[PDB]
RNA sequence: GAAAUUGUUGAAAGGGAAGGGCAUUUGAUCAGACA
RNA sequence: GGAAUACUGCCAGCUGGGACUGAGGACUGCGACGUAAGUCAAGGAUGCUGGCAUAAUGGUUAUAUGCCGCCCGUCUUGAAA
RNA sequence: AAGCUCGUAUCAGUUUUAUGAGGUAAAGCGAAUGAUUAGAGGUUCCGGGGUCUUGACCUAUUCUCAAACUUUAAAUAUGUAAGAAGUCCUUGUUACUUAAUUGAACGUGGACAUUUGAAUGAAGAGCUUUUAGUGGGCCAUUUUUGGUAAGCAGAACUGGCGAUGCGGGAUGAACCGAACGUAGAGUUAAGGUGCCGGAAUACACGCUCAUCAGACACCACAAAAGGUGUUAGUUCAUCUAGACAGGAAUGAACUAGCCCUGAAAAUGGAUGGCGCUCAAGCGUGUUACCUAUACUCUACCGUCAGGGUUGAUAUGAUGCCCUGACGAGUAGGCAGG
RNA sequence: GAGAACAGAAAUCUCCAGUAGAACAAAAGGGUAAAAGCCCCCUUGAUUUUGAUUUUCAGUGUGAAUACAAACCAUGAAAGU
RNA sequence: GCAGUCAAGCGUUCAUAGCGACAUUGCUUUUUGAUUCUUCGAUGUCGGCUCUUCCUAUCAUACCGAAGCAGAAUUCGGUAAGCGUUGGAUUGUUCACCCACUAAUAGGGAACGUGAGCUGGGUUUAGACCGUCGUGAGACAGGUUAGUUUUACCCUACUGAU
């Protein structure tokens, strides 16, 4: 018959990389995690406890409790037509911090910096984003550069 | 359609690392300019690592015939793939412009081998400068010392249904 | 593709729009490039779509563009107080283009007058067909079109 | 007689009609599963700091 | 042929009119109809949309919620507006001398404001003296206190009350409510 | 004193079914305004 | 060495022929032309003229001609079967 | 279907920027595991004949592979973030925590407005009750399992038929185009323009002659192997210092276009039919033209939405009027008659 | 691989190399080297009281599993488990 | 089931008169399977008899090509379905096997042609017997014997007739 058991069809997924196995290093256990704080999830296959389900690989949460060695992350699930909140308790060595938001609190300095500079001189502070723009005009030069003719290639075997 | 012979020159874009980078050109025969530039991509994707995402076109130009009005023996090297395998070729076509021998040779191709224009690159076109440097016998016999032939069983078009009159084919 | 057909409020054959050329919006056109054709306008095909087809959206209904009051009434907070004043607008892209543009109502063309010019129009403008960008040629397709 | 077995065609569509809704956020979220002995520590402060307001 | 992205011919959902065929009913929803066209009072808009609203989304306010509500801080010279039923409460000993307008007054209600020195009027009334809403204070009763919400949203793990004829011991409280049966819920 | 079904008289069409839709010709028949 | 022309594009340049449509019903608006009075193609047709006033137009009905049209109801993935 | 709370508000079958996750395609085997071809150089008091061979190993190489092998590793799909429930400063509460007012959580007070934190859109957003029918499906492109195969059986994503007419494919539930209130005019889609049949017996360069030619996707079939039929092309040699055959070209080996051989079934027969041969066939290019219930403009009917108007003395405030958009439908629901 | 009376291809003893090519009750896949393997020492947490969470899922049950709270214990110099 | 391509070999010598290994490409729907689309408010079912027409992958007859074709006989191939292709013993048999004549006794289709055309020997209702199997009722694609074959006057087709 079929088999659906908890770690089933997790063959590579909670594998080690290549020459990574052996123990966890001490920057694991040392970073600290606190209530609201954004992590990501990434089962380690060497700890079998705190081991979060399948599902959960590759998914980012928000912290929400905090225990001796382990932390609750919320996480929200599609089934059917809606999301369902999930609570998972896991184990510090298969979470990390996300970068996905750390970068973002460097542009909130950033702006308050140059929103404080315009303050007192330029109005128009002009502290949103923009995409890529089109190229403006520009000048190329052919001095030592003179377009060299290419042309195709005829057929060839080479085997 | 009707072909133009354009000149298109194209660069890497420019880098901190590497500025002023190298210019490259080369001829296309093409219907109009946005076809061109496609064509351009196309050859240049197959002789350096660029492509149009990292790559800037610098002008494209219409090059026209110096001397439209001279009759001339082209020399045309192609390469175009059949059912199966690719070949090289070398035709001869006589006429006054390089646009009016490549649609030529477009004709030609499609109708001797099948070959649409997707599946035909034009390696080279050049001028035979000297008579007794052609080597096709369909050309030389049109190079004799005062030519001359008729024109035997003209048929005339008729602009009503019915003739009063058997036609002649005289001329 | 149908979701940013929608997202550009093109929601039937032959309707129009104007749009700001960006890295987040030529991501879009590709996606849409089989069902679309576009290119780049001319001062007299913006000027002939504003004002032989130019529609304004003013409390969710299309009113046409017969005066220059109703723009103002509804543009003038941004410095727009005339139909040549929306033209400039959109022609220069300027700071204000994404209320300028978002006013006009899409545009409601019919089909060509002299016919599309190909045989068959579900291909590429570069394969002979219609679709993708043929850029500067849109204003010919637009003009027998409008 | 045989029939068939299973399949998820027409499934996103009957998802995409009404559904596909993120989930309402809420301040002050609710304290189940947190731990006992920060909540019976947290439930004191809350007391003090009323009366000093 | 046009993508709609939205379904065509979609009514408001709002109603427009009372369902009632009251002929006095009708005569206020007429007066405040024009009030609410020429007045651009947000005031008389709310009593309008409050005039069309069905039984039940009318719950009835008690003299004890009109004093609970006087005892705001400088609300104590407002006129108390309740559009439908005000009933009396007698767990409340000490009524002040406020005016308030509604629909309707029970024989209590009406008896016991009348008694404190204030006055009961009709909503005809209040227009009069304020067109505009002046000086008001709008007063709803509680919806959710309705015997029939208690039973929405049945399932496990809700908390909500079945729906059951007889209630006892043999009824609904063996199996799947306790663990020492099966399961609990 | 209805229909199925039938006789007589009258009108019309008919080269291996009949019946129908859009449009007009022909025949028959008929209402409305003469302000 | 100096022009012309082709091709592509623009004009708030001018002008001839044909077809379909006339919704609305005191005034109110925005413009144009004028020193002004006023006028106008400016928020939807008016002016002039002829024949007939009845089966002439039109309706109904039978027939003819051109093109199209398979038997309804039902179960069914699928019915003219 | 009934609505309810509100109305600029947050949202989105989408992109962008930043940051994660994965082990399929491909690739790899002088990288691990497992298969696998060929020798070469060494090694035995430790295989066995023979005084030197055949096996075993070891070292450097070599040919070829893997749904249940792998270092590396895409494309497409996929998680989160892009602010007021935010950032910064100062200091209040506690029985938790710390060697320690240390920290943790929640707060008081002060400052920073909507280029207030990317793009585009937003027939408004949020929410609740109740109930119908359905719970045999099938088809197409792509991915894919069993099977020689099947108009066979079974999965994945999307679009369709069922529930759907209309133009095209002669004819057809699913293909192409396009979805439908009643009409008028114009322009087109796919497909076509010798006649049937509305529209060029149009223009241009070639190819093909079949005593079983050919003629348009899904689609209603043809192969290996051959031809001094004809066309173009590749390489080599001979030839002005006269080749080949017996006075200018010739020989050999190959490549692929059309045609031909290979090609045999039962009532009489089908590029749809007639017929068509510098085509009315095949390949390709340029214009003109024909026509859908699609697109543009106008009228009328209905539906929905946003608005105006109670003033008496003339009748319907469920009245009258202004503006915009919309119209397919089985099972089924509701409304007005 | 190199060594030691009987002793040999395999008895016991010694040294060198050895990323796991061993072992871990069982099918297979993960994981593991001053250990999760081997040997030795001490033990009963395979305990008490009830909640929350994950997987299958209707977010029902059952099975299994994860992280705490309140007790009482085992082990260790200890952090801890 | 039938037909090709390649050519190691057979054939005294000699690949291809006639054959042909190892491989490989097809055709056919007169074999049998695979499948379950149509029919369970029913399309009468094996064989034979009778009778017509069609297919060619040609047994005979006409005209030819090829040979290891002297003649005689025979073999291989082409155009050809115009014309023929039988009488019997055993079996319900299709099939098969013999006897004999003959120029020859070729293979097939037409709802595995043909039951309101026949026939009913077989298969496949109810009676009965045997063997094996089962405690028994009973089972057996094992054997044996006995067992109702209905209707056309309508339309069309066909044959004749006004
Ligand atoms: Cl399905
Ligand atoms: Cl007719
Ligand atoms: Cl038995
Ligand atoms: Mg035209
Ligand atoms: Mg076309
Ligand atoms: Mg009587
Ligand atoms: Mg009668
Ligand atoms: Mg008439
Ligand atoms: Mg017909
Ligand atoms: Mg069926
Ligand atoms: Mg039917
Ligand atoms: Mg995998
Ligand atoms: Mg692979
Ligand atoms: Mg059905
Ligand atoms: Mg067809
Ligand atoms: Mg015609
Ligand atoms: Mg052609
Ligand atoms: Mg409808
Ligand atoms: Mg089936
Ligand atoms: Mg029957
Ligand atoms: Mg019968
Ligand atoms: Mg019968
Ligand atoms: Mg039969
Ligand atoms: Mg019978
Ligand atoms: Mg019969
Ligand atoms: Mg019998
Ligand atoms: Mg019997």
């Amino acid at each position: 018959g079929k088999s659906h058991g908890y770690r089933s069809r997790t063959r590579y997924m909670f594998q080690r990389d290549f020459r990574k196995h052996g123990a966890v290093h001490l920057s694991t256990y040392l970073k600290v995690y606190k209530v609201g704080d954004i992590v990501d999830i990434k089962a380690n296959g060497s700890i079998q406890k705190g081991m979060p389900h399948k599902f959960y690989q590759g998914k980012t949460g928000v912290v929400y409790n905090v225990t001796k060695s382990s932390v609750g992350v919320i996480i929200n699930k599609m089934v059917g037509n809606r999301y369902l909140e999930k609570r998972l308790n896991l184990r510090v060595e298969h979470i990390k911090h996300s970068k996905c938001r750390q970068e973002f609190l460097e542009r909130v300095k950033a702006n308050a910096a140059k929103r404080a500079e315009a303050k007192a001189q330029g109005v128009a502070v002009q502290l949103k984003r923009q995409p890529a723009q089109p190229r403006e005009s520009r000048i190329v030069s052919t001095e030592g550069n003179v377009p060299q003719t290419l042309a195709p290639v005829p057929y060839e075997t080479f085997i | 359609a009707h072909f133009k012979e354009y000149q298109v020159i194209g660069r890497r874009l420019p880098t901190e690392s590497v500025p002023e980078p190298k210019l490259f050109r080369m001829r296309i025969f093409a219907s109009n300019e946005v076809i061109a530039k496609s064509r351009y991509w196309y050859f240049l994707q197959k002789l350096h690592k660029v492509k149009k995402a990292s790559g800037e076109i610098v002008s494209i130009n219409q090059i026209n015939e110096a001397h439209p009005t001279k009759v001339k023996n082209f020399g045309v090297w192609v390469r175009y793939d059949s059912r199966s395998g690719t070949h090289n070729m070398y035709k001869e076509i006589r006429d006054v412009s390089r646009v009016a021998a490549v649609e030529t040779l477009y004709q030609d191709m499609a109708a001797r081998h099948r070959a649409r224009f997707r599946s035909i690159h034009i390696l080279k076109v050049a001028e035979i400068e000297k008579t007794a440097d052609v080597k096709r016998q369909y050309v030389k016999q049109f190079l004799t010392k005062d030519l001359k032939f008729p024109l035997p069983h003209r048929v005339q078009k008729s602009t009503k249904t019915f003739s009063y009159k058997r036609p002649s084919t005289f001329y | 593709p149908r979701k940013v057909l929608q997202l550009l409020r093109l929601t039937r054959i032959n309707s129009g729009t104007f749009v700001k050329v960006t890295k987040a919006t030529l991501e879009l056109l590709k996606l849409i490039e089989p069902y679309v054709a576009y290119g780049y306008p001319s001062y007299s095909t913006i000027r002939q779509l504003v004002y032989k087809r130019g529609f304004g959206k003013i409390n969710k209904q299309r009113v046409p563009l017969s005066d220059n009051a109703i723009i103002e009434a509804n543009l003038g907070k941004y410095g727009i107080l005339s139909i040549d004043d929306l033209i400039h607008e959109i022609i220069t892209v300027g700071p204000h283009f994404k209320q300028a543009n978002n006013f006009l109502w899409p545009f409601k063309l019919s089909n060509p007058s002299g016919g599309w010019g190909v045989p068959r129009k579900f291909k590429h403008f570069i394969q002979g067909g219609s679709f993708g960008n043929r850029e500067e040629f849109i204003n010919k397709l637009v003009k027998s079109m409008n | 007689a045989k029939s068939k077995n299973h399949t998820a065609h027409n499934q996103t569509r009957k998802a995409h009609r009404n559904g596909i809704k993120k989930p309402k956020t809420y301040k002050y979220p609710s304290l189940k599963g947190v731990d006992p002995k920060f909540r019976r520590n947290h439930k004191h402060a809350l007391h003090g700091t009323a009366k000093a307001l | 042929g046009i993508d709609h992205t939205s379904k065509q011919h979609k009514r408001s959902g709002h109603r427009t009119a009372p369902k009632s065929d009251n002929v006095y009913l009708k005569l206020l929803v007429k007066l405040y109809t024009f009030l609410a066209r020429r007045t651009d009072a947000p005031f008389n808009k709310v009593v309008l949309k409050a005039l069309f609203l069905s039984k039940i989304n009318r719950p009835p306010v008690s003299v004890s919620r009109i004093a609970r509500a006087l005892k705001q801080e400088g609300a104590a010279n407002k006129t108390v507006v309740v559009v439908g039923t005000v009933t009396d409460d007698a767990r409340i000993f000490e009524f002040p001398k406020t005016t308030v307008a509604a629909l309707r007054f029970t024989a209590g209600a009406r008896a016991k404001i009348v008694k404190a020195g204030g006055e009961c009027i009709t909503l005809d009334q209040l227009a009069v003296r304020a067109p505009k809403g002046q000086n008001t204070l709008i007063l709803r009763g509680p919806r959710n206190s309705r015997e029939a919400v208690r039973h929405f949203g049945m399932g496990p793990h809700k908390g909500k009350a079945p729906r059951i004829l007889s209630t006892g011991r043999k009824f609904e409280r063996a199996r799947g409510r306790r663990r020492s049966k099966g399961f609990k819920v």
